[PDB]
């Protein structure tokens, strides 16, 4: 942003109308644009002035009838009265010109064509007037759009500034939702801008529609109401279809959310699914959900494709009905009237296509005003401003009675508190005694009923949650204060921030998120102190600053700072630890809001009150490859050819109906002699044609065929795009579910989950719609060009230059338009971050009285975000104006070609050409608009296809070595021979030359340090990752010769963390349903789970949600071993099945495990040496090596044994607390 | 919400994006 004066304020009517300044800016840009090249916001569009005017208007409106019936709609209307009135007048002029020009000019031109005499001057005046009227209406529309954009930008800025100002002084911060508050100051502005723009554009339909209806009634006669009746019977049907599509999308949203939740659940425990060979059940469930979503999308597309393209269909149907009824009754019809009616119907269709978005914008505006009025009535916070009697006393309250606000909730009664400067006063009490009430009252969040409160100076506030600012260590600590070296060093040393600086390589400039992603509770508390220290206020308020901090560091910080730096300033201490008040100056005890005992520490101890009791208690651009891939996935070139053929068939049927109407008009009497009086002669009248019924039947059949073909084409296109989407879904699901988990380890599941969700929702919502719209617009434009060129072969000599000019305009425009959109979102991220940070820390800003700098920053960000948006809208309007001018030139060329050849062609062909030339308006702009949004989805298609050909292939399901034996394993004997294991390439080896033998029916407990390789035994035993060396023999058969499906079918592993898939209890035990009821009941009663299951009325049909947070933890674990029992595997491995659980529950679990699998081998991967006692043998791993291999009886009898040393260390750690 | 009767009229210079604001 670097400019002196905005070019808009220094532009004339023609310059602003044609947007010459932005054209010059684009020509300057034409390879990229930065923020240093764009202009800043204009002075007239500044947020400060608009916000002040809006606030003044709101204040004036409030003091009119009272703050109970004031509507912000009246305030908005008053604010934008002049601009909206000017916009309405300009749109009236535009609609009047657009109704007077084409219809009258076409009627005059076709009437002159039928005349026998030819004039080379009268037609030139008509075409010149038509061109002038079209230019005038286009320029007026451009001016209206520019004024509406300016008004909307100003209104959005003013309303956002007012909303931010009101929020900064909110009393009940937690009353409103966190998301709603952000959405109010982020999304509502765009809604208001769009609503104002399209509401100013609204007054273009009801006027021109009535004018056209009156013109048709005057021209045709009593039969002119047929088109009106057709429109009234058709457009509400389209509205009902749109409502039905929205209703179907409502359930589609829930279906997509369910599919997303299922995919997230599958990806969260992908390791467990692979280790349990339960892929098929989840795949079938996902397929069923996908087919349900496919049916919902099929219904939505069937109910949506009807309204995609309906204006030409409505025009043709209305023309068919009107002309058939008028001509069949015996009246007379001419080409001029018919084509004038066709053009007027086109005008009504354009108006009634523009109108629905205006209605939607009006509804959105009403919703936005209601929401804003809901927030603007919230209570405001107040600040204490009265001064004490003497400067010596800083805090003074006399029998003050204060109550909470939500109604008044009294909590403090008869409060007599007096604190002098330099005195440290502490607050003691329990939860709900009123310790937090006093903190809230001293800030100013409580109302006063009796007495008075004296407050002098400001306060330094520290939050319990330690709210942080979206900045670095240097910025947030200063908090806008001046930077000095010695003070900063002393503050850093006082709070012991040196370890924090040493840990972070760039702690001086380390960025911190809204809440803190790389910080702990103690570090956040310490930073809070540092910031508060720098603030250096007269009064210090500490609301539990050493709660999460450790005792030693907290005491050190207290002694170094509070007992030294704050010896001459008032300090208020509120904490749950009463041991810090021994050296404090004064002690105050809070109990039920009433003061009972207060004074010094020794006096409090001598009084033997409740304080003594509690004290002694605590003491103890995409390439064509993406398009080709999409075409191939759609069903090959055959589907594309079929779709194109159906679209061309529909468009050609419409064009053939129009051409047959023109042919019928041109036919006339067909050289038939009729009697009109005393003499007989040929009369040119269409009512004398004896083939009336033939033409009428052909016309009706053509209309019906066009409708049927349109419906068939829509259905086929929807089916094809949904089949392509389903094919892509199945292919992507198969690729991910079969790829090795190394991809999951390298790339987090969040990335693929977000890709799935966003890409699939976006494609299934937009891509068929945009593709259908673009194809229809392109084919309609091509047919319109061809039909005009068909009648006049010389039409191409002007199309060519116009074609290259349009291509040049598109080339230049495609760079600037796509660049300004990126710059709009560049500053949006700081805007949203600043909005989020302010709301999360409103209390801290209110306490620090920093509501002005934040407001100024918000205004600056709002201006820096509004300027690129305004520039982008102006560029869009300039492109639309250029396209409209191109279409105007095309229409002028068509009319000029029509004029020169008058008398050589039938008037019907000229009328057809002039009618098809008029429809070309808007089509070019629509084609250009849809050529940029379709590509935005093809990049998502390319991103989806990227993982399709990138994922590798895991081991085959069936190994050519075949199954070893039908009863394998024959026993439970395992052997190791130089086991080599590594997680990834270039990583250090986990297992290096480890060999051991495990006898049948042995209990093995593996215990070792972190990183030794204890967790790697399970990965290598299951052939999760191919070994880099050595061989493993089980029952005399090498493991590597057995397929993955067969190997995992006879081995059991207990997960470290209980896992419960969403669904049914039976589905969580055996989804494939291979076991019988009696076996399941016996397994349940083995772990004493029969009582907890049969009690529910849905024992086998109980609903289990995510993570199974409906039973107890012990119940979940017991269900886990019960599930592990079903597979009946001779080899079992246990890995840390206990985590922060009661004692008797673990005892019961251990005894159940011991009794249930007494005949199965044990490989216990546990870190607790107490639980591994009594096992047959103990395994110790030392950085991937084995040193001790014997029974624990002789291991504990040797002092030099490492296992004995570890057991002694564990015993010492348990015994010493201390 | 996004039917042809709405997006076609806003294709005259209005962005085809309502909110896209939901966050974590």
């Amino acid at each position: 942003t670097s400019k002196h004066q905005h070019p808009v304020d220094n532009a004339g009517l023609f310059s602003c109308m044609t947007f010459s300044w932005l054209s010059s800016l684009a020509r300057v840009a034409h390879g990229e644009l930065s923020m240093e090249d764009v202009w800043s916001l204009s002075k007239h569009e500044s947020s400060d002035v608009n916000c002040r005017r809006l606030e003044r208007l709101w204040q004036e409106e409030l003091n009119e009838v009272g703050p109970d019936a004031a509507s912000l709609r009246r305030v908005v209307w008053i604010f934008c009265r002049t601009r909206l009135i000017l916009s309405i007048v300009c749109l009236m002029i535009t609609q009047l010109a657009g109704f007077s020009g084409p219809a009258f000019m076409v009627k005059h031109l076709l009437e002159y064509t039928q005349a026998t005499e030819s004039n080379l001057q009268y037609s030139l005046l008509l075409v010149l007037g038509l061109l002038l009227t079209e230019i005038v209406r286009s320029w007026s529309l451009a001016l209206t759009w520019a004024l509406n954009y300016r008004t909307g930008v100003r209104l959005r800025g003013a309303i956002l500034t007012m909303a931010f100002k009101k929020i900064l002084k909110l009393k009940n911060i937690k009353e409103k939702s966190l998301g709603e508050l952000i959405n109010i100051c982020s999304n509502d502005g765009q809604r208001m801008f769009e609503a104002a723009a399209v509401g100013s554009l609204l007054a273009g339909g009801p006027v021109v529609a009535i004018l056209g209806m009156i013109y048709n009634v005057i021209i045709l006669g009593p039969t002119g109401f047929l088109g009106s009746a057709v429109f009234i019977l058709f457009y509400p049907a389209m509205m009902f279809a749109s409502r039905l599509t929205a209703y179907f999308r409502r359930k589609c949203v829930a279906a997509t959310d369910e599919r997303v939740q299922k995919m997230n659940e599958v990806l969260t425990y992908i390791k467990f699914i692979k280790m349990y060979a339960w892929v098929k059940a989840f795949s079938q469930s996902v397929q069923k959900i996908r087919e349900e979503e496919r049916r919902i999308l099929e219904k939505a597309g069937y109910f949506q494709s009807i309204t995609v393209g309906v204006a030409p269909i409505v025009v043709v149907i209305a023309s068919v009905v009107t002309f058939s009824v008028h001509m069949t009754l015996g009246f007379d019809l001419t080409a001029a009237q018919a084509f004038t009616v066709v053009t007027v119907f086109n005008s009504m269709t354009f108006a009634l296509k523009v109108t629905p978005f205006s209605v939607k914008s009006l509804s959105e505006a009403s919703v936005a005003v209601d929401r804003f009025k809901s927030l603007f009535l919230m209570e405001e916070v107040h600040m204490i401003k009265n001064k004490p009697a003497s400067p010596h006393i800083k805090i003074e309250m006399k029998n003050a009675t204060l109550a909470w606000d939500s109604r008044l909730q009294r909590t403090l009664h008869s409060i007599d508190l007096e604190i002098q400067e330099g005195k440290l006063v502490g607050i003691c009490g329990s939860v709900g005694s009123g310790k937090t009430s006093l903190i809230s009252a001293i800030l100013g969040q409580m109302t006063l009923l009796e007495g008075s409160i004296a407050i002098s100076g400001t306060f330094a506030y520290v939050a319990q949650q330690a709210w942080i600012l979206n900045a670095t260590l240097r910025d947030n600590i200063l908090f806008g204060k001046e930077y000095d070296e010695e003070r900063y060093n002393s503050v850093l040393n006082s709070c012991c921030l040196r370890p924090d600086l040493a840990i972070l390589p760039s702690s001086d400039l380390t960025e911190i998120g809204e809440r803190g992603a790389n910080l702990s509770g103690g570090q956040r508390q310490r930073i809070s102190l540092a910031r508060a220290l720098y603030s250096d206020r007269s009064i210090y308020i500490l609301d539990d600053p050493l709660s999460a901090l450790d005792a030693h560091v907290g005491n050190h910080i207290f002694n170094s700072a509070i007992r030294k730096h704050l010896k001459s300033k008032t300090v208020l201490f509120v904490t749950h630890q009463l041991q810090y008040l021994v050296d404090c100056d004064e002690v105050i005890f809070m109990k039920e809001g009433c003061i009972t005992e207060r004074g010094t520490h020794e006096e409090l101890m001598n009084l033997n009150g409740d304080y003594a009791t509690i004290f002694n208690n605590l003491l103890l651009s995409v390439p064509w490859s993406v398009y080709g891939v999409y075409i191939q996935a759609a069903g090959g070139p055959l589907a594309f050819l079929v779709i194109m053929a159906l679209f061309m068939l529909n468009v050609g049927s419409t064009a053939f109906s129009t051409w047959w109407l023109s042919y019928w008009i041109k036919q006339g009497s067909g050289n038939t002699t009729v009697t009109r009086g005393n003499e007989t002669s040929v009369s040119d009248s269409m009512k004398d044609n004896p083939h009336m019924q033939y033409y009428a039947s052909i016309y009706a059949l053509s209309m019906a065929v066009m409708l049927i073909l349109k419906a068939i084409r829509g259905v086929v296109f929807v089916k094809g795009t949904l089949r392509a989407s389903s094919r892509l879904h199945d292919e992507l699901f198969r690729r991910i579910l079969r790829s090795p988990m190394k991809f999951f380890d390298t790339t987090p599941t969040g990335r693929i989950l977000n890709r799935f969700s966003k890409d699939m929702d976006e494609v299934d919502v937009r891509l068929p719609f945009q593709a259908e719209m673009f194809i229809q617009n392109v084919i309609l434009v091509f047919f319109c060009v061809g039909m005009i060129a068909g009648v006049f072969p010389w039409f191409l000599v002007a199309v060519g230059p116009l074609v290259i000019l349009f291509s040049v305009l598109h080339i230049v425009s495609r760079v600037l338009i796509r660049e300004l959109k990126r710059l709009d979102n560049i500053t949006q991220s700081p805007f949203l971050s600043h909005i989020t940070s302010s709301i999360q820390g409103l209390a801290t800003i209110h306490a620090y009285n920093k509501g002005q700098e934040f407001l100024h920053r918000y205004q600056e960000l709002l201006d820096d975000n509004q300027a690129p948006f305004f520039l982008f809208t102006c560029a869009m309007r300039w492109l639309a104006v250029r396209l409209d001018l191109i279409s105007i030139a095309l229409i002028t060329t068509t009319g000029l070609m029509i004029v020169l050849m008058h008398g050589q062609i039938p008037p019907a062909y000229a009328g057809l050409a002039i009618s098809y030339a008029v429809q070309l308006t808007g089509l070019f702009q629509f084609t250009v608009r849809l050529a940029s949004e379709t590509e935005a989805r093809f990049t998502s298609v390319e991103r989806i296809n990227h993982y399709i050909k990138t994922l590798s292939l895991e081991a085959p399901a069936r190994i050519k070595n075949k199954a070893p034996s039908p009863d394998w394993p024959q026993e439970g004997e395992v052997t190791f021979e130089n086991a080599e294991m590594r997680y990834r390439e270039n990583l250090p080896l986990v297992l290096k030359k480890v060999s051991f033998t495990i006898k049948p029916k042995e209990k093995i407990g593996i215990v070792g340090r972190t990183g030794s390789g204890k967790s790697s035994l399970g990965m290598a035993l299951f052939r999760l990752v191919e070994l880099s060396g050595g061989c493993i023999k089980i029952d005399g058969v090498r493991i590597s010769d057995i397929g993955l499906a067969d190997l995992r079918s006879k081995l059991s592993i207990i997960p470290q963390e209980p896992v419960l898939f969403s669904g049914t209890v039976r589905s969580n035990l055996d989804p494939f349903n291979q076991y019988t009821e009696d076996q399941i009941w016996d397994a349940l009663e083995r772990t004493h789970m029969k009582e907890c299951i049969a009690q529910l009325p849905l024992k086998l049909e109980s609903e289990v949600m995510e993570n199974g947070d409906n039973f107890s933890v012990g119940e979940r674990q017991l269900l886990c071993i019960a599930r592990a029992l079903l597979r009946h595997c001779k080899i079992l491995i246990l890995d840390e099945a206990t985590a922060a659980m009661d004692t008797e529950t673990d005892l019961l679990i251990q005894e159940t495990i011991r009794e249930a699998f007494a005949d199965c081998t044990m490989l216990t991967i546990a870190h607790r040496l107490h639980t591994v006692l009594g096992s047959d043998r103990i395994m110790v791993l030392a950085q991937g090596q084995v040193v001790e291999f014997d029974t624990p009886s002789v291991l504990l009898s040797n002092d030099s044994s490492r296992f004995y040393a570890m057991f002694a260390a564990a015993e010492n750690k348990v015994a010493v607390k201390g | 919400c996004q039917d042809a009767l709405e997006t076609a009229a806003r294709a005259e210079g209005l962005s085809l994006d309502a909110s896209m604001h939901s966050q974590l």
